[PDB]
């Protein structure tokens, strides 16, 4: 029904920024509104930030309320995520979810993204 | 005509607040109720929208001819009531379990009963309610208001307890069947003017009952299945998602009140304006709201939007009865009413939600409303001539 591929993660050292996307593939990506999660190794899966379809309302969690820009482009079926001044603590697979009403019902694989603990005290 | 120590408008005005109370829970959160407690299927749900459409057709245009034949005596919304008493173990103890069993046996136990008491039983209530208001002197929209009260009444005791416990709600539902029986029980109720079944079936002969069913199927029909798959769209210009139903059921909720404030002057309003400009200003609305929705992107637009709804409600139900009173025999009120309004929207309903289910993968939702929206207004435009009444001109 509706394909999710996620791309442009990596491994980065504490600091910087990093932009990851994802492609929209079967049914008109307009009509999802969407969102990122995040799963760390022993802690919880957490949504990082929300967006309608149009891309006129965001709402993002309180842990990078500032730093994560989430963007999107419906003409070219894609959904970004700008990661800025990246922590060790943001080390993660962030996956890409298409909502339909309450429930989340589309997934893709996952990118991992990496923090290095070096170079930023 | 008086109200307040009207006896019949109480009775009938609450018979409609909580008959529409118990289809609150009903219909409204039917998509959650299957999908988030049941985990039902959506490949399956189009079987349960089968079995419901294929009874309701059956028993609708049933509903009309003995409606029109029992007259006023009401021997029909005594077995309507009859049934709404097992609402709750109905759906609590029969269709759940038995739709996860076998879907299909659970579509045909349920489509037998929700398209006997809802589908077709909330329009034979509405079209008797109808004739008692013409007897007992009190207007139609006057005891109609209080089922749009009821109806959101249930709509906010749901979502308090949605998290708490989901089958009170439906237990009230019964307990409401009870009150219905007791209003029933005290609501007070050779000749060629009498209903006949072989005149009856010669309205199908007489033209303006196509145009007004082309009415119907080009536009109600229309509006209703943009309508189905609206609630996702709501959600959809919200990015929590949990405020985008907390916004929609807070509009859907206090809108109704709206709704019912509305109904309160439309049969003042209606009266002074034509039966037919009702019908195509209630078109009107409908279209505005279909066309709006595609060009809209704001959340605010669609809370707008999705309000546009509590103001065509009055003007197509208080102005399709005084239409179809005004221009045909009344002692065909009812059959005249389940069979246009009901039996061909849901009979045009099967083929354009397939239509419209298909369009909403194959283009955006923005296009999809887009044709829907010009189907709707074209056909309401045709019906500014084709209907038959003043019209909107006469009133310049
Ligand atoms: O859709 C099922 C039935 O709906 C009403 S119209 C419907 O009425 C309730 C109760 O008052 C709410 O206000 C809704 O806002 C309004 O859309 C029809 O009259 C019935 O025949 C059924 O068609
Ligand atoms: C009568 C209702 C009018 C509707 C107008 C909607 C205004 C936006 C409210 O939405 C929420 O605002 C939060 C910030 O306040 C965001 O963080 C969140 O993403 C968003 O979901
Ligand atoms: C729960 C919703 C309650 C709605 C109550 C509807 C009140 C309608 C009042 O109408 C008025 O009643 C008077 C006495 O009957 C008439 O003299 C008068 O002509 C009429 O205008
Ligand atoms: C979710 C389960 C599937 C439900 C199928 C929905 C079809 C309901 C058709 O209702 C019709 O709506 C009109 C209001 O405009 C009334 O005039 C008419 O009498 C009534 O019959
Ligand atoms: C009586 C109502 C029956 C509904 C039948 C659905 C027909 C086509 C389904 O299209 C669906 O539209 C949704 C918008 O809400 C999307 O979220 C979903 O991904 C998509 O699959």
């Amino acid at each position: 029904q509706v394909q999710l591929v996620e791309s442009g993660g990596g491994l980065v050292q504490a600091g910087d920024s990093l932009r990851l996307s994802c492609a929209a593939s079967g049914r008109p990506f307009s009509n999802y509104a969407m969102g990122w999660f995040r799963q760390a190794p022993g802690k919880e899966r957490e949504r990082v930030a929300s967006i309608n379809w149009s891309g006129t309302d965001t709402d993002y969690a309180d842990s990078v309320k500032g730093r994560f820009t989430i963007s999107r482009d419906n003409a070219k079926r894609t959904l970004y995520l700008q990661m800025n001044t990246l922590k060790p603590e943001d080390t993660a697979v962030y996956y890409c979810a298409a909502r339909v009403g309450v429930d989340y019902k589309y997934w893709g694989q996952g990118t991992q993204v990496t923090v290095s603990s070096h170079h930023h005290h | 005509m008086y109200y307040l120590k009207n006896t019949n408008f109480w009775m009938f005005g609450l018979f409609f607040f909580f008959y529409f109370f118990i289809m609150g829970a009903y219909f409204p959160f039917f998509p959650i109720w299957l999908h988030d407690i049941n985990h039902i299927s959506k490949s399956d749900t189009w079987i349960i929208f089968a079995a419901i459409s294929l009874f309701s057709l059956l028993f609708q245009p049933l509903f009309g001819l003995l409606s029109d034949k029992l007259g006023l005596r009401k021997y029909l919304l005594w077995i309507i009531t009859g049934m709404l008493v097992m609402f709750a173990p109905f759906f609590i103890f029969i269709f759940g379990p038995l739709l996860q069993y076998n879907i299909l046996v659970g579509s045909i136990v349920g489509g037998i009963y929700l398209g006997f008491c809802f589908n077709a039983g909330a329009p034979a209530v509405e079209a008797f309610i109808e004739k008692v208001s013409r007897r007992s002197n009190f207007e139609f929209g006057r005891a109609r208001m209080f089922g749009c009260v009821g109806w959101a009444l249930c709509a906010s005791i749901v979502g308090i307890m949605f998290t708490i416990n989901n089958q009170f709600v439906f237990w009230l539902g019964s307990g409401c069947a009870l009150i219905l029986a007791v209003l029933l029980f005290f609501a007070k109720t050779a000749n060629h003017s009498a209903f006949s079944l072989k005149l009856a079936l010669e309205l199908f002969r007489q033209p303006k009952l196509w145009f007004l069913s082309l009415y119907v199927i080009g536009v109600s029909c229309t509006y209703d299945v943009f309508d189905q798959q609206f609630a996702n769209f709501f959600t959809s210009f919200f990015a929590t998602g949990e405020q985008g139903t907390r916004v929609f059921w807070y509009v859907t909720t206090m809108g109704e009140l709206l709704n019912a404030s509305i109904m309160f002057f439309a049969p003042l309003i209606i009266n002074r304006i034509g039966g037919k400009n009702a019908l195509l200003l209630a078109g009107t609305i409908m279209s505005v709201r279909i066309i709006g929705s595609s060009f809209a992107t704001s959340a605010l637009e669609v809370v707008i939007l999705k309000t546009l709804h509590m103001f065509e409600v009055p003007f197509l139900l208080v102005g399709c009865f005084k239409y179809i009173t005004s221009q045909f025999e009344v002692r065909f009120s009812a059959t005249i009413y389940l069979v246009c309004f009901c039996f061909f929207k849901q009979l045009a309903m099967i083929f354009m939600s397939v239509l419209a289910g298909n369009m909403y993968e194959s283009i955006g939702f923005q296009g999809a409303y887009l044709v829907l929206g010009l189907v709707a207004l074209g056909f309401t435009l045709i019906s500014v001539f084709t209907l038959s009444g003043p019209g909107p001109l006469s009133l310049l």
